[PDB]
């Protein structure tokens, strides 16, 4: 709960804060590279099945 | 008085440290609580549990 | 030893009776894993009598609970020692205080 | 209270290896009577005549008898159920690798001149089996190296 | 094409420390470097360790010896912190005797030539009694990892030492930038060593870079009993003529086949009466055997 | 009991000490079945020893 | 004996699709499955050669929130489609392409025109959809040559609208360590790498060329 809470949050003004990004698998690259923060905000192309 | 004992010793006066992950290298990202306390060993051993 | 205490540990140590405590004071004389010999000043000395004190320490022994007691001497040969000074830690102690 | 518990007898551990080992209803009640018929050193104390008539079938012979006689003295521990001295030692024999040294004059002393050695002869022994000193001291000590009494190592 | 980071400098800060440089490196693989580094030292270099003391006259570990101010257990944990570099072999017994009252220190062991104490301050033990005197033998071999002496018969008297061969006690990088002619974005990578003093530290960084090429070259070239009783033939069997003939008549070779057939089947056959069963059963009694085994898996290509 | 984080839902962490000794007949039964062992002795035999 | 160290034996592959690979290596020493993985996962998501667009311009379009009437997305909708799009350039490390279209329904990378050294990889890649009869588009790409991913924030005519340009081939990298034993040791490592590109190449030449280039860093410390 403590983990899945944290990453889950977001910040003011976090490292990446205002991008655009292609899906999430760019989001976990940037984390990953470390060019973004967990908390920063952005925009991202979400596909949902109903 | 501790956080003079930990200033005459050259250490943060919060008590807390950055920490890496010695499996990849990587810094946490929040500071730790790290220190010396003193453990016991009770005599519940499971070779004469199981 | 704790290296953060209260200061209770060296009267649990020595009220506990699991250390060699010298009942009078003097030099080592002799030193050894298993017994200690202590030279008596000549002013705690009964008359007609050799003043000399010996210690013989348990070694390696079986307790109520399967355990182990063992005492190891903490002085050196030819220091002065004197009444109530721990000459032997038992089991949990290091230099007269408890060790747990 | 304490009732007490169940101890194993040699009995207990013949029975055992009875049960699981692939006997036929006949064969197993064979084997059923020949282990009854055991003692506590490990000999059988009957003849095989008293089992045939303890079965109480005229349908069986005397040769299955020996045969399931066989199967059971190769059980845990080798040479149990034997009929004499003599068929325990060729037992407990008859289990070793080939490679040991003083096999055969073991078994010929044994399968053929026996109460010379009960005797303590060590004279005619040397004369009917044709063999010097050097060698006889070894197949004595050979000998003298089975157990006699394998029932006791469920004592 | 990257840049190659070449070994700069090695500074001998003491004894057990040091710092080794690698420069230049590209952006990133100064961290890539550094931990793989860090682990493989920290995790396989090889060095010698104590295995067995053999004392003159103690039979356990759970004694003491008259005129010797440690028991034998502290001896033994001394031991255990034994730095020792051989040259030679990988294997060696080093004889130590001492006498008089005084402190027993790893220089008081008797001169090999292919054998080198880096500490020999060391100390061991105490005699504290005139007419005392101790006389040992250390075994001394080489390898890597930590062996603890349960998980590996002897004569009584002769004691074993869990073995730590492990030369590095600890490892720390550092990432900086280098000042290169003429580019602003290389890196240096610094290594800081503390060892035994075993151990050379350019031997050190060259074995595990090794190590690492040697497990990262699997990835360059990446692409996709039967018991001997059973295998005798039938002949081995002292069967008579007729029972003999009605086994090769049915086709069965080898006593793993005949196992598997129970009575029935074998009762079945033509000219085989009970007799000859009986027969057959007893023999194979006499061998420890029966009818109505089940064996998976047969046969065992012939 | 200690934790298993890398387990799956379904699955528990068995010491194999104990699981040799819980599941003593069907190891019998399967060394006499391909062939290892002859008697109920050498396959109990061969279990004391562990191979 | 006491260099010698245990060797990837059973080697698994398994193609979950054309650019989505699974690749399975054991036994492996203790911890060494954590090493190999963190440094393969390192070179390929930060330093690997590759081309990508890196800006573009629009006729119509002069600010990033400006407007391109007949075009059913906005221009940010455009620059996230660009920057989806896979290029095989084998000449210079500088390329400069031009689309224009007019029409009704989706413009998408097979109305780019030829180019002898760019090859498109997939040409069913949609960049726009052009809703009116009397609609056009018309606009200039460019594709470079680098390494790893560079955001466009850290780069700040006119029209010029910058493009965060993924050079690296690789689209998602993972591995996992687990347990594995021989007959005699039972603490070993077996190492999973689960990864998927962006079909300029295959899985396992990525892995290969990571490989090597760790493998090429060490050539002056290796015996």
């Amino acid at each position: 709960v403590l983990g899945l809470y944290y990453m889950t949050r977001d910040c003011v003004n976090a490292k990446g804060e205002g991008m655009v990004l292609t899906g999430p698998k760019e989001a976990e690259r940037l984390y990953r590279s470390g060019l973004a923060s967990l908390h920063a905000r952005v925009k991202v192309r979400i596909t949902e099945y109903e | 008085e501790i956080k003079e004992l930990l200033k005459l010793g050259d250490l943060p006066t919060s008590g807390q440290i950055r920490l890496y992950d010695g499996r990849t290298g990587e810094q946490f990202e929040r500071p730790v609580t790290v220190g010396y306390m003193y453990m016991l060993k009770l005599n519940h051993l499971v070779d004469d549990k199981m | 030893k704790p290296l953060v205490g209260t200061g209770m540990e060296r009267a649990v140590a020595v009220d506990s009776g699991v250390t060699a405590v010298a009942k009078r004071g003097g030099v080592v004389q002799y030193v050894d894993a298993s017994r200690i010999v202590i030279k008596v000043n000549e002013d705690e000395m009964y008359p007609g009598e050799a003043g000399i004190d010996i210690y013989n320490l348990t070694k390696y022994t079986r307790s109520n609970q399967n355990t182990c007691i063992n005492q190891m001497p903490c002085v050196s040969l030819g220091e002065p020692v004197e009444r109530g000074d721990v000459l032997a830690d038992g089991p949990s102690t290091d230099l007269g205080e408890l060790a747990l | 209270v304490y009732q007490g518990e169940t101890t194993q007898t040699l009995q207990d551990y013949l029975m055992w290896q009875v049960e699981l080992t692939p006997f036929s209803d006949t064969d197993r009640a064979i084997a059923t009577s020949i282990v009854d018929a055991v003692d506590e050193t490990g000999y059988l104390t009957v003849p095989l005549e008293d089992i045939l008539e303890s079965i109480g079938d005229e349908e069986i012979d005397i040769d299955e008898v020996e045969a399931v006689l066989k199967r059971i003295q190769r059980f845990d521990p080798v040479g149990v159920a034997a009929k004499d001295l003599r068929d325990c030692l060729l037992i407990q024999l008859s289990q070793f690798d080939k490679t040991t040294p003083w096999l055969e004059e073991a078994r010929l002393i044994i399968s053929d001149h026996l109460d010379l050695l009960a005797n303590h002869d060590f004279r005619t022994l040397m004369r009917v089996t044709r063999l010097k000193e050097d060698v006889l001291k070894e197949a004595v000590n050979l000998i003298q190296s089975l157990d006699p009494r394998p029932g006791q190592s469920i004592q | 094409e990257f840049l190659k980071p070449r070994l700069v400098d090695i500074e001998q800060v003491s004894s057990t420390h040091a710092k080794v440089t690698l420069e230049p490196l590209e952006r990133g693989f100064g961290h890539t470097l550094g931990n793989a580094l860090r682990r493989i030292l920290l995790s396989s270099m090889p060095g010698c360790a104590v295995t067995e003391v053999e004392i003159d006259g103690v039979l356990h570990e759970y004694s003491t010896k008259e005129g010797v101010q440690e028991d034998i257990l502290e001896i033994l944990l001394n031991l255990k912190g034994l730095a020792v570099r051989v040259q030679g072999k990988d294997e060696v017994i080093l004889t130590l005797n001492k006498s008089g009252i005084g402190p027993v220190t790893a220089a008081d062991i008797t001169h090999d030539g292919d054998v080198e104490i880096v500490k020999p301050q060391h100390v061991i033990c105490h005699l504290t009694d005139e007419n005392a005197s101790i006389s040992m033998r250390i075994k001394v071999q080489r390898g890597r990892g930590y062996v603890p002496a349960s998980t590996r018969e002897r004569p009584i008297g002769r004691l074993l030492v869990d073995a730590c061969y492990s030369p590095v006690e600890r490892i720390a990088y550092n990432v900086e930038a280098a000042r290169v002619e003429q580019r602003t974005d290389l890196d240096k990578l610094v290594i800081e060593m503390e060892t035994n003093g075993t151990i050379d530290p350019e031997e050190a960084i060259r074995r595990a870079a090794t190590i690492l090429a040697e497990q990262l070259e699997a990835f360059v070239d990446l692409r996709d009993e039967f018991d001997p009783i059973l295998l005798r033939p039938v002949d081995d069997l002292e069967l008579t003529v007729r029972s003999a003939n009605c086994l090769k008549a049915e086709a069965i070779h080898y006593i793993g086949d005949l196992v598997q057939r129970t009575e029935v089947e074998l009762l079945k056959t033509p000219n085989l009466g009970k007799k000859s069963l009986t027969e057959i059963k007893d023999v194979l009694a006499s061998r420890g055997l029966s009818l109505g085994m089940r064996l998976e898996n047969w046969p065992p290509a012939s | 009991i200690t934790v298993g984080p890398y387990l799956r839902l379904h699955q528990c962490g068995l010491p194999k000490k104990m699981a040799l000794e819980l599941f003593k007949p069907f190891i019998y039964g399967k060394l006499e079945l391909r062939g290892l062992a002859t008697t109920i002795k050498a396959a109990k035999k061969m279990v004391e020893r562990e191979e």
